[PDB]
């Protein structure tokens, strides 16, 4: 993908996320625990969705049209209905094929990008008190307990709280 | 002590591969397929007006072949024509089939209005072993075979015109006898002619006494012809032999109505679109199915499977076997 955190920076997916598409593994003093990240999980899925009803949206009703089989060899006028029929098949056949490519590599793309969006805005909240591992992981550090962890991931953790804590850890 | 904090994403253990940009395939954690390459093998009874044809073309059905009658006067949104279906009235050929069959399926209605023509000086209602109807000698419904009375065939000269506000379709003929004998015998006339005429156009048509292969109990033919007459526009029919006169004019719509050949057995169901393998799903946006179709349908392409990505990239852990 284009952001590269998808089969990229981040090594493989977990087969154990059930719950969410993308989330959240910690390790601190009382276990490892995981959790999924609904908002993150709803953007790709909404987004998903909106191309998906936007493919599967019903045009063409058509009823009398021109005859495409038959029984008789005719010549000039028959020539020619079929190639208006084979000419009109091979472009419905070039736009279906590119739609495809192009919706799939989007596809790609932008579940890619939410992951990276995820992973932005978590380093954001940690502000001095993480640093990036370079593998999808922040090295926390401070004692973040249960509570701590569940505050990064509803959105509430103040970094000022842990701030001197932290610092101290990351240059001593 | 510290602590860490992974971000990641969720794997499934059967994946989906897809096409893109870059990569004629890689793996999905789910995709749609957007391509029905499959039918029910019976075309839905709703909602649209299935015909079936049973033994009948609707060409048949519009001349009025004996076992053909139980069409008279009947309508459709789809004709649906059996490989089955044979003629048995008098042998004709139709110049233009194509676009007599196309041009009254599209009208979706064999409505047929009786007119009073006066033939005067000649038979009327000629039949022929040909055409049985119950057990006697008979003759296609809305055709009218004129032959001479006591030994005279005058020059016919009729007129009909059209006071309705709807357009009237004409359908006529000219019979072609096998011998001279044969031609004299009916018409007197060594050689006939048929005229058939509006303000606008005309058609002039010139009868062939020739052999033709031996079909229903004839090397005759007779030749099918069509003249459509508009509001405020009048028909006129001049012939000195071998006509086949209409018996009136049949109703003309527009609309919706067409034609499909197809073997496929009529179910009760529910389905918008229509092929000849029978009725399909039109919830996808393409189809392998057939090309023709009937109905609100998904485009027809030759790809039998597209799958549009409904996730991620599927990565599963670093195998150690
Ligand atoms: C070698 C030979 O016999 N040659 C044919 C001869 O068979 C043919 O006779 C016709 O035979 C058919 C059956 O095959 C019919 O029985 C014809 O009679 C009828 C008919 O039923 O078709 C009688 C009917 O009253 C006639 N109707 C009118 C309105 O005139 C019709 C009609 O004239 C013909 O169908 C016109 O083509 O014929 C019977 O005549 C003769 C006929 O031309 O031709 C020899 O060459
Ligand atoms: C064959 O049949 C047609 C229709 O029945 C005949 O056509 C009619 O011909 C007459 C004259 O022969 C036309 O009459 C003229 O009408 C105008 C007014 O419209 C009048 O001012 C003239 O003085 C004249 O009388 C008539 O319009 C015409 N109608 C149509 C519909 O064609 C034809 O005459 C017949 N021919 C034979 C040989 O039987
Ligand atoms: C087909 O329908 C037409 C009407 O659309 C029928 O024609 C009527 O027939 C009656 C009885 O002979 C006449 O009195 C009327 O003049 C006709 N109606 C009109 C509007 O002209 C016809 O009989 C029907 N035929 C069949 C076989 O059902
Ligand atoms: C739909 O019907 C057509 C025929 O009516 C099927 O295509 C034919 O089948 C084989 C190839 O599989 C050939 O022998 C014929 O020449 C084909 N005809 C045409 C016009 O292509 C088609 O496979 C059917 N599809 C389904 C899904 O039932
Ligand atoms: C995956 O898509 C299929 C349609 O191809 C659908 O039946 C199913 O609900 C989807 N599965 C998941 C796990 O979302």
């Amino acid at each position: 993908g284009l952001f590269g955190a998808i089969a990229g920076f981040i090594e493989n997916g977990w087969e154990g996320m059930i719950d969410g598409w993308y989330g959240f593994r910690h390790q601190n003093s009382e276990g490892t625990g995981q959790a999924a990240d609904l908002k993150s999980t709803q953007a790709a899925i909404d987004q998903i969705n909106g191309k998906l009803n936007r493919v599967i949206e019903k045009t063409n009703e058509k009823f009398h049209q021109i005859e495409k089989e038959f029984s008789e060899v005719e010549g000039r006028i028959q020539d020619l209905e079929k190639y208006v029929e084979d000419t009109k098949i091979d472009l419905w056949s070039y736009n279906a094929e590119l739609l495809v490519a192009l919706e799939n590599q989007h596809t790609i793309d932008l579940t890619d990008s939410e992951m990276n969006k995820l992973f932005e805005k978590t380093g954001r909240q940690l502000r001095e008190n993480a640093e990036d591992m370079g593998n999808g992981c922040f090295k926390i550090y401070h004692k973040c307990d249960n509570a701590c962890i569940e505050s990064i991931r509803n959105g509430t953790y103040d970094h000022d709280v842990y701030r001197d804590e932290a610092l101290n850890n990351r240059f001593q | 002590p510290g602590a860490t904090l992974c971000l990641g994403h969720h794997a499934v253990p059967n994946g989906t591969l897809v096409k893109t940009i870059t990569d004629d395939q890689i793996e999905v954690t789910n995709a749609t397929e957007l391509v029905q390459s499959s039918s029910t093998g019976k075309i839905c009874n709703n909602p649209h007006r299935i015909l079936d044809g049973i033994d009948c073309t609707l060409i048949d059905a519009l001349l009025g072949d004996p076992h053909c009658d139980v069409f008279q006067n009947e309508t459709w949104d789809l004709f649906v024509e059996r490989s089955k279906a044979f003629s048995n009235c008098y042998p004709y050929d139709v110049p233009d089939y194509a676009s007599l069959r196309s041009l009254v399926a599209s009208s979706g209605t064999l409505e047929f209005i009786t007119e009073g023509f006066t033939w005067t000086g000649v038979t009327q209602n000629g039949g022929s072993n040909a055409c049985k109807r119950g057990p006697g000698s008979g003759f296609f419904s809305r055709l009218n075979w004129l032959t001479k009375s006591g030994s005279t065939y005058p020059v016919l000269n009729v007129t009909m015109p059209n006071n309705d506000n709807f357009d009237k379709l004409y359908i006529w003929g000219v019979h072609h006898p096998s011998t001279n004998q044969e031609q004299t015998s009916l018409y007197v006339q060594a050689s006939g002619r048929v005229t058939v005429s509006t303000r606008r156009s005309q058609q002039t048509i010139i009868p062939n006494i020739g052999s033709r292969p031996w079909v229903r109990l004839s090397s005759s033919r007779i030749s099918i012809y069509w003249t459509i007459v508009k509001p405020g526009d009048v028909l006129v029919i001049n012939s000195n032999g071998n006509l086949i006169a209409p018996r009136g004019y049949f109703k003309m719509r527009t609309g919706k109505s067409s034609i499909m050949r197809s073997d496929a057995p009529i179910d009760t169901c529910i389905s918008e679109c229509i092929t000849p393998n029978g009725s399909i799903p039109n919830d996808k946006p393409f189809q392998n199915v057939n090309k023709i179709t009937y109905g609100a349908c998904p485009k027809y392409v030759k790809q039998n499977t597209l799958k549009l990505a409904t996730g991620m990239r599927n990565v599963p852990e670093k195998q150690t076997r």
